[PDB]
RNA sequence: CAGGCAGGUUUUAGCCCGAAUACAUUAGCAUGGAAUAAUGGAAUAGGACUAAGUCCAUUUUAUUGGUUCUUGGAUUUGGUAAU
RNA sequence: AACCUGGUUGAUCCUGCCAGUUACAUAUGCUUGUCUUAAAUAUUAACCCAUGCAUGUGCCAGUUCAGUAUUGAACAGCGAAACUGCGAAUGGCUCAUUAAAACAGUUAUAGUUUAUUUGAUAAUUAAAGAUUACAUGGAUAACCGAGCUAAUUGUUGGGCUAAUACAUGCUUAAAAUUCCGUGUCCUGCGACCGGAACGUAUUUAUUAGAUAUUAGACCAAUCGCAGCAAUGUGAUUGAGAUGAAUCAAAGUAACUGAUCGGAUCGAGGUUUACCUCGAUAAAUCAUCUAAGUUUCUGCCCUAUCAGCUCUCGAUGGUAGUGUAUUGGACUACCAUGGCAGUCACGGGUAACGGAGAAUUAGGGUUCGAUUCCGGAGAAGGAGCCUGAGAAACGGCUACUACAACUACGGUUCGGCAG
């Protein structure tokens, strides 16, 4: 019974403070629920694991313990893929989260560019693989194709950092959902002023 | 209608004009018999139920019915 | 179970001075006059009246 | 650079624009949450052009206000973004037919917006539990100057 | 506490149901309805204590769940000891077919007034609340719990609907502002009825109303507790004890015993 | 005591009448106010009212600019007032 | 009835108390004919307990191959068991704890959960799979029969069949919107063509919701209304709700699929094609009901209680956990605050708080275990199952102290503050 009732502290005048309730029942305080990454089966075969809490109401709520995918979408262009996550770097509130690859609602981590490399390529006709080859068009230019340039012409300039990260695999994102919670992983891609600062602490961070 | 009034009105009412009749001491052995059926599994309960002091409520509505026939005039 | 909800009274009134000569000849030559049984009656009109003009002084104010 | 990251991991805000603001290359980029709680109060023109990233905020964040609003006087400004609010009042006594003096100590919060100061007269709103003490949020900060203690100082305002 | 409370006691039901103090030691206690439990007047109270057609507790229990069906609350059947029936409803007595108002007395007490096949159609509804829900569509909310789909657009969250349950079809609403007929759901002043003079909004949290009527008295109540009984002098259903106006002690002595 | 009933069969398959009212201080709400009491406004100066000029901010003008303009705020000046 | 009288002297006039006098509570002594009405193990032990009862329940409308009655040949009256469903978290007793705690009068929930009720709402069953929907599948009580123990509403074990139990599941709207095809025409990411997605909910990201408090003007560009273009026109229709929303309703993108979208049940009619009124299951929004938590104000003695809280939270900030949700409620990092003579902190209380009770010129004095309400608890203490709902306690687990049976192996539906 790991309530969390005010009782058990001292009002403002730090003067302990009286209790005549045995804990009620709706004081509930159900266990923390740490949330692990499969991107590392080195043991852990069973990629995913997800138990449900009986809730109050009667709902359910469903609870993350390990994972290995979740979905994410780019801020910018209105995209939203379920991806492959990689692993987990600073996660702020503490760094042992990130020791443990825990999975926080705001816990920044990796995912794979596939979804979005494959997607900013069928509509802008950029693969952004390495910077060569860098388009990749029809041979002919009078029908549709003529969009692919109208939107690539709408000077695509994604930040110097979007860029690089495509090429690298990886891709810097932000997670938004309580794990523990309803036991899924979704966050938004890294962008502008958390990414550019975000990324200082991992420079720093390690240099 | 009569037929109405034997419907209405109350159990005691009808033993007072001298038409139901009785209303023996239920209480003591419901109370004894609730003693033994709360230990018994299904195949002895049957067999008590069928000792449980008479006054079925089916039996109040025949012998209401009865009054209902056997009774015409006025 | 009991829980009555009939209320109480008393119609009685119980005097400071239990011993006042002047007071109980009035006490006396009243139930011999009215035929009275117990000093008690007497009270009991006493209170009577008295509930007219606290009530009589209650809206005199 | 300093109102973003200051220590703390991060400040965004509850209108998660930003980043995708470089979608809109022509007219105003620059968003911030913008709001007004109403009830007959003005917001802050601090409040609109600022960087601060307050979630405790009545203008920058979901906090509503409801019901109970006060005034009293401001007793200090140690604290992050809260402030303790004295009210001054008296109380009757029965028996005596005559008063006492009597203050209540209040936790305020404070939006950067509006500048503190000690010994001001400040004006609250009732908003969410926010912590232990706080559930009340500043609204409206009125300047006024006490020479000296500001515990000496008892006005039934 | 325990959990839900289930029960109800002589002692503390409402002085609204004029009820029995020596009586037992309970009293039916209203079912979760249309109308909230110290605004309403469960069933039993109505035909046992009120009509007088049910008379000891088992009159009631074969009246209601007699395969006959003797009890109508607007247009609909009714078998539960403790309906809620509520302000400005219309019940039907099968078996005589009688028609009654459920409206509150001048000195707020619930009445029973009878109707005629003509007013038995209509019913009064107060506009709880209005939104717009599923798929673009407007809806409407009634005091009487009632949920409407596709009400006219003409009408403000405080409203007051005329309803013609024959065709669960609205008709001739009217708002609440300065210049119209009204009767007070509840409070210091229940029962009254009069002319809306204004309406101060003090939104800090709770706003205020004035009226006047019949002998032209100064009324004063909370918003939630005005009900447009209608638009512009004309009251639009009969009431109970004359016309919605209680008397002083002086005045209820000099018509009666004239004094 | 007290209950809240009861009153008239001489309109009796129905009639008449009731279950009223007041007090509730202390803290909160709406509100009328002229006394006492406290508190406050123009004194470094600056205030007040008014006109124009300038700068910052801004609602409706489809929307975005650029002007203008309404609306707030900042100043400078000049006028007015028994300053 | 705003009254008083005896006692300090050899007498006297004073403060002053003791005493009397009075009411009221339990106690108790003596004495008792009526009628009406009636409290009643609270105080001292919230001390212990034999015994019996104190919570169960079935319709016309969830399963009857029990039994009766020789009954619509599937089953139709009555009607037990047993699987189902609800209830058992109401009440009832008690006050031990408990002085801003609980309570009251107030306020908030834009910080939340609510089975049962009342009103309303659903055209699309997701992918893979699989596929009958005139409708699917497998198992088990009751029963038959074998058995164990000294023992209890203990239960092994074999055989038999039904569900609203369990399990699995079929269901063509159009338009619109978005995206795709090196499809035509044309250049507006425009038009026609073809392909794909498309309920609801879940989880995020994003677009727009035009604070109808708030007037207008000119040139350019875009925008939309006519539109081949020309040239225009027009800026209009608009705007549910609040004091206020990152509200209501909505567009795009994708995620989960453990959200829902009825494989159920009556009865009354009637020459057909069926018809009429109901039961019940269940999703979301309201609604009712109630509950958490919350604003402000108010408590008896006492400093032979003055400094208190802060090694882990004490006050605030950050991020997360966690919860029904808010919150240091818990984690981490950071700041050092928070309270106090306008009595903190600590201690006492034969202190649960009110509504109220006794006497009262006025003002006061003293009580409130005790029918209303709210709170707390069930031997002390902690933990939990289940559920819409309790830390329940006439439910369970362990410990401390106990109560009952024993063939001493083990057992108890063992907790009377009902
Ligand atoms: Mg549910
Ligand atoms: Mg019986
Ligand atoms: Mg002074
Ligand atoms: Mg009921
Ligand atoms: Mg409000
Ligand atoms: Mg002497
Ligand atoms: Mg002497
Ligand atoms: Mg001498
Ligand atoms: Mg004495
Ligand atoms: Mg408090
Ligand atoms: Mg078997
Ligand atoms: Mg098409
Ligand atoms: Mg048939
Ligand atoms: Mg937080
Ligand atoms: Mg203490
Ligand atoms: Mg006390
Ligand atoms: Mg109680
Ligand atoms: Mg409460
Ligand atoms: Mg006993």
């Amino acid at each position: 019974g790991i309530s969390r009732d005010s009782k058990h502290k001292r009002r403002a005048t730090g003067g302990r403070m009286p209790v005549h309730r045995k804990k009620r029942a709706f004081e509930k305080g159900r266990p923390i629920s740490m949330t692990k990454l499969t991107t590392q089966s080195t043991t852990i075969t069973e990629k995913r694991r997800i138990r449900p809490v009986r809730v109050r109401g009667g709902h359910l709520k469903f609870r993350a313990l390990r994972l290995c995918e979740g979905n994410f979408s780019w801020g910018s262009e209105n995209i939203t893929r379920k991806t492959k996550i990689l692993d987990v770097k600073y996660n702020a509130t503490n760094n042992e989260l990130v020791r443990t690859k825990t999975l926080v609602k705001n816990s920044i981590v990796e995912i794979d560019s596939t979804p979005f490399r494959e997607w900013y390529k069928l509509h802008y006709g950029i693969d952004l693989g390495l910077k060569k080859d860098r388009t990749v068009l029809g041979n002919k230019e009078k029908s549709r194709h003529v969009q692919k340039r109208v939107k690539r012409t709408k000077a695509q300039a994604l930040e110097k950092n979007i860029e690089e990260q495509f090429v690298s695999q990886r891709i810097l994102a932000c997670i938004t959902s309580r794990p523990g919670q309803s036991g899924r992983a979704d966050g938004y891609i890294l962008e502008g002023k958390e990414l550019e600062f975000y990324i200082r602490k991992l420079q720093s961070k390690k240099k | 209608n009569q037929q109405y009034l034997l419907k209405y009105e109350p159990n005691y009412r009808l033993r007072k004009v001298k038409i139901l009749g009785e209303k023996p001491n239920t209480r003591r052995s419901f109370k004894e018999l609730k003693r033994k059926i709360k230990r018994t599994s299904g195949k002895a309960i049957t067999k008590l139920l069928s000792e449980k002091k008479g006054d079925t409520w089916a039996s109040v509505q025949s012998k209401k019915s009865d009054h209902l026939k056997n009774f015409v005039a006025k | 179970m009991g829980k009555t909800y009939i209320n109480t009274s008393k119609t009685y009134s119980t005097p400071r001075r239990p011993y006042e000569k002047e007071r109980l000849d009035n006490e006396m030559k009243l139930i011999g006059t009215f035929g009275l049984k117990n000093k008690r009656e007497v009270w009991r009109v006493q209170m009577i009246l008295a509930k007219f003009r606290k009530a009589a002084r209650e809206l005199l104010t | 650079m300093d109102t973003q990251i200051q220590r703390a991991y991060q400040k965004q805000d509850g209108v998660f624009l930003n980043s995708k603001k470089l979608l809109a290359k022509k007219t105003s980029a620059g968003v911030r949450y913008y709001k007004n709680i109403g009830l007959g109060f003005k917001t802050p023109k601090e409040a609109i052009e600022g960087t601060y990233v307050d979630k405790k905020c009545p203008f920058t964040s979901n906090l509503s206000i409801r019901g109970k609003i006060i005034k009293g006087l401001v007793i200090s400004t140690k604290m992050n973004r809260t402030v303790i609010i004295r009210r001054d009042y008296l109380h009757y006594v029965r028996k005596y037919n005559r008063y006492e003096k009597r203050h209540r100590n209040i936790p305020v919060h404070i939006s950067p917006c509006f500048s503190v100061k000690e010994g001001d007269i400040l004006v609250a709103g009732q908003c969410r539990p926010i912590s232990k003490t706080v559930r009340f949020n500043a609204l409206q900060v009125v300047p006024n100057e006490i020479i000296g203690s500001v515990r000496k100082q008892f006005l039934l305002f | 506490a325990r959990g839900p409370k289930k029960h109800l006691k002589r002692i503390n039901a409402p002085k609204s149901w004029m009820l029995n103090k020596l009586g037992g030691i309970w009293a039916t206690r209203p079912s979760q309805g249309p109308h909230k439990l110290r605004e309403s007047l469960p069933l039993s109270v109505l035909l046992k204590e009120r009509l007088n057609y049910a008379l000891n507790g088992r009159d009631v229990t074969l009246i209601l769940n007699d395969k006959e069906q003797n009890v109508f609350v607007d247009g609909k059947v009714r078998r539960d000891k403790g309906y809620p029936t509520g302000l400005m409803d219309v019940v039907r007595i099968e078996k005589t077919d009688q028609s009654f108002r459920i409206l509150y007395d001048t000195k707020g007490r619930f009445v029973l007034k009878s109707l005629s096949k003509e007013e038995a159609k209509y019913k009064l509804l107060k506009v709880t609340a209005k939104a717009i829900g599923p798929n673009q569509i407007p809806y409407i909310v009634t005091h009487d719990s009632r949920t409407i789909r596709f009400p006219n657009p003409e009408i403000k969250i405080g409203d007051t609907l005329k309803y013609d349950l024959v065709n669960n079809k609205i008709e001739n609403f009217a708002h609440l502002e300065s210049g119209n007929v009204c009767y007070i759901q509840q409070g210091n002043n229940i029962g009254r009825v009069g002319i809306i003079q204004h309406i101060e909004k003090h939104q800090g949290s709770f706003d205020i109303c004035h009226v006047k009527d019949a002998k032209g008295n100064a009324f004063a109540t909370r918003l939630g507790n005005i009900f447009v009984l209608g638009q512009g002098k004309k009251s639009w259903i009969e009431l109970p004890s004359g016309d919605g106006v209680r008397e002083t002690i002086l005045e209820e002595r000099k018509r009666k015993f004239s004094y």
